[PDB]
């Protein structure tokens, strides 16, 4: 869905909800 | 803080990221991660961690 946008590389695991 | 604007219509992989549309305009810009910074829409003022490879920096 969408067809041209970057892969929303990794996070850094400390910015997660809750 | 510094500014972006959108590139790529991110539809936030996480939850807390941010979600922008292309040509997005994005505002008060932090480095709270090297990968991901955090934003503040101009147009919106919507804020969240954003993978700022699918966003351009405007500064």
């Amino acid at each position: 869905a969408k067809k041209t946008k970057p892969t929303p590389p990794p996070k850094p695991s400390h910015l997660k909800p809750k | 803080a510094p500014w972006a604007t959108a590139e790529y219509d991110y539809d936030a992989a996480e939850d807390n990221e941010l979600t922008f549309v292309e040509n997005d305009k994005i505002i008060n810009i932090e480095f709270v991660d090297d990968d991901w910074w955090l934003g503040e829409l101009e147009k919106d003022g919507s804020k969240g961690l954003f993978p700022s490879n699918y966003v351009s920096l405007g500064n």
